[PDB]
RNA sequence: GACGGGGAAUCAGGGUUCGAUUCCGGAGAGGGAGCCUGAGAAACGGCUACCACAUCCAAGGAAGGCAGCAGGCGCGCAAAUUACCCACUCCCGACCCGGGGAGGUAGUGACGAAAAAUAACAAUACAGGACUCUUUCGAGGCCCUGUAAUUGGAAUGAGUCCACUUUAAAUCCUUUAACGAGGAUCCAUUGGAGGGCAAGUCUGGUGCCAGCAGCCGCGGUAAUUCCAGCUCCAAUAGCGUAUA
């Protein structure tokens, strides 16, 4: 019984999305989770359920209302051209190096500390 | 006796007695609206001088 | 250099004379009869009283014809009589001074829940919604002091997920009702 | 005022000034006479070490004594007679101590029966009198 | 006990005090002095000499400036993490791609500001109250008002706790299932009770002693002011005290 409204429906030529402000309508239950969201809009909208990227959920007080952003894109090469890389990585097709920023900065440090080949070396 | 002014002489002679186990005291809106039940809707029509809350002549 | 507003400021002002005997009985009178938890309250309905009669003070030792004046005096006038606190018989700058601290204190959502129809008493009105029982257009409020508009009396009735307006029962209900279950099994 | 000319303004405002500088309360607030004499140094509480115990007398109106101690501050040298409140509350204080004094009540002034005396004790080894005096905490040993 | 201003507190009307402090301008990087490069520096996370301070050393020499972000010593009545991230705001560079203790996030946090729990209802208990009467007794007590550890059923919240949401990843808020209150021990304190100034000619103890007292003054072997219990009063998650 959880239904999707929209609200501000626009589109991009330019960025090859269109996006639109989410309105849901949970009476009764918890907080929805995100991939449900995305099979009920590609439901809705006749898309695929992996080019639907939605973020910023937030329940009113009381209970049953639940206002966020989503985006419809084009196709998966727009998908991963213009967006942030925390979505991708919550979607699972991004990934970073697992270092901290003090590892980094006393590595560039050492590295400046040297010069010529052995800058490589001592970075390890 | 002792001395005349030793310090903490009184305090230090006084007598000991112990708190009375009681019922605990509402607090907040019920406390206000106790007070102004009890000094308010529970008077009677008097005269002469009003009696003080703490009166025990 | 954050980002941050550090805008606020003080909603009451203490009176001067501290120990005081009439002041003391008509604020204890008030909060008493408004079902109020302390003198914060009733200071700060008289501060917001007295800033809106030192507007319409100021306002009025001015004179007619002024476009500010009209303009800001009818929104005076429009916002007091959209609260609840004024009639369109009496629309007029001198009829702002007349008011009372009984008009503003009549429009606080726990004396219209107890002049509702639906609480036993004030401080029962007051526990009614403390504890999300009823609702405003569809959206319920957890707090006594919400000051409701003359266009939004209508609309005051028993929240959905409550079991005085038709929802799931508490909890001493459903554990008495455990427990009778478990002497008849 | 005594000026009433439409072009007089200098001749009030330097009256104004001068008659306020034959004053007394702007005149200790203003030079740095008085400020230097206090042993405070414009501050609101104090430290130093207890050297000794004095029993001070009160004024002819009443018969009593009261119990004083002499403070020696850190942030200047100058030597303090400071004022132990409570009752009994001067067992908790021993020589070669360092105490928090502060104000006595009347800002720079003799209260009371006790002369000479502007200063009062708080607090005695880094905790209040207070919770010592009613039973809260323990002197640290 | 002076950085200036936009401003802040108090405020009938005029006035008084503050402004080190996130915005604008100026000055400095121990203090003076001199200079290279560059469009723009008398630059100090650039250089060169002086004094003060100061690190390493095989004793010939070499290397410095946290009034940047954390942290330490000293000082004083007085002031927080030797955390995470470039996602948001922008900045620099060959430049959609790199970097940024600028900044954002959380921790500490009773400077302060806003909202707001510590209870409500029902029948008996028992003090009255309005209506013709019973002149003054009882009653109709159908209609109340109040509190006594008499009793029983409904309630929601702190806190524990699947999940979901938020977020660079979390945490906090909100949503939400399983638990979660009768003396609802899930127990609200801070200052007073002679006057100013709201509130005991109460009880017991000391007896111009101890002490209280911002000011008058209170204590002398019957204390309304001391020291303890009861009761009461003012504000309430807040209250008292000292200094401008």
């Amino acid at each position: 019984t959880v239904t999707i409204r929209t609200r501000k429906f626009m589109t991009n030529r330019l960025l090859q999305r269109k996006q639109m402000v989410i309105d849901v309508l949970h009476p009764g239950k918890a907080t929805v989770p995100k991939t449900e969201i995305r099979e009920k809009l590609a439901k809705m909208y006749k898309t695929t359920p992996d080019v639907i990227f939605v973020f910023g959920f937030r329940t009113h007080f009381g209970g049953g209302k639940t206002t966020g952003f989503g985006m419809i894109y084009d196709s998966l090469d727009y998908a991963k051209k213009n967006e942030p890389k925390h979505r991708l990585a919550r979607h699972g097709l991004y990934e970073k190096k697992k270092t901290s920023r003090k590892q980094r900065k006393e590595r560039k440090n050492r590295m400046k500390k040297v010069r010529g080949t052995a800058k490589a070396n001592v970075g390890a | 006796h002792g001395s005349l002014a030793r310090v903490g002489k009184v305090r230090g002679q006084t007598l000991k007695v112990a708190k009375q186990e009681k019922k605990k005291k509402r607090t907040g809106r019920a406390k206000r609206r106790m007070q102004y039940n009890r000094r308010f809707v529970n008077v009677v029509p008097t005269f002469g001088k009003k009696k003080g809350p703490n009166a025990n002549s | 250099p954050v980002a941050r507003s550090w805008v606020c400021r003080k909603t009451y002002v203490t009176p001067r004379r501290p120990f005081e005997k009439s002041r003391l009985d008509q604020e204890l009178k008030l909060i008493g009869e408004y079902g109020l938890r302390n003198k914060r309250e009733v200071w700060r309905v008289k501060f917001t009283l007295a800033k809106i009669r030192k507007a319409a003070r100021e306002l009025l030792t001015l004179d007619e014809k002024d476009p500010r004046r009209l303009f800001e005096g009818n929104a005076l006038l429009r916002r007091l009589v959209r609260i609840g606190v004024l009639d369109e018989g009496k629309m007029k700058l001198d009829y702002i001074l007349g008011l009372k601290i009984e008009d503003f204190l009549e429009r606080r959502l726990q004396t219209q829940v107890f002049k509702l129809g639906l609480a036993k008493s004030i401080h029962h009105a007051r526990v009614l919604i403390r504890q999300r029982h009823i609702r405003v257009r569809k959206q319920v409020v957890n707090i006594p002091s919400f000051i409701v508009r003359l266009d939004s009396q209508k609309h005051i009735d028993f929240s959905l997920r409550s079991p005085y307006g038709g929802g799931r029962p508490g909890r001493v209900k459903r554990k008495n009702a455990k427990k009778g279950q478990g002497g008849a099994g | 005022g005594k000026c009433r000319g439409l072009r007089t303004a200098r001749k009030l405002r330097s009256h104004r000034r001068d008659q306020k500088w034959h004053d007394k309360q702007y005149k200790k607030a203003h030079l740095g006479t008085a400020l230097k004499a206090n042993p405070f140094g414009g501050a609101s509480h104090a430290k130093g070490i207890v050297l000794e115990k004095v029993g001070v007398e009160a004024k002819q109106p009443n018969s009593a004594i009261r119990k004083c101690v002499r403070v020696q501050l850190i942030k200047n040298g100058k030597k303090i007679t400071a004022f132990v409140p409570n009752d009994g509350c001067l067992n908790f204080i021993e020589e070669n101590d360092e105490v928090l004094v502060a104000g006595f009540g009347r800002k720079g002034h003799a209260v009371g029966d006790i002369p000479g005396v502007r200063f009062k004790v708080v607090k005695v080894a880094n905790v209040s009198l207070l919770a010592l005096y009613k039973g809260k905490k323990e002197r640290p040993r």
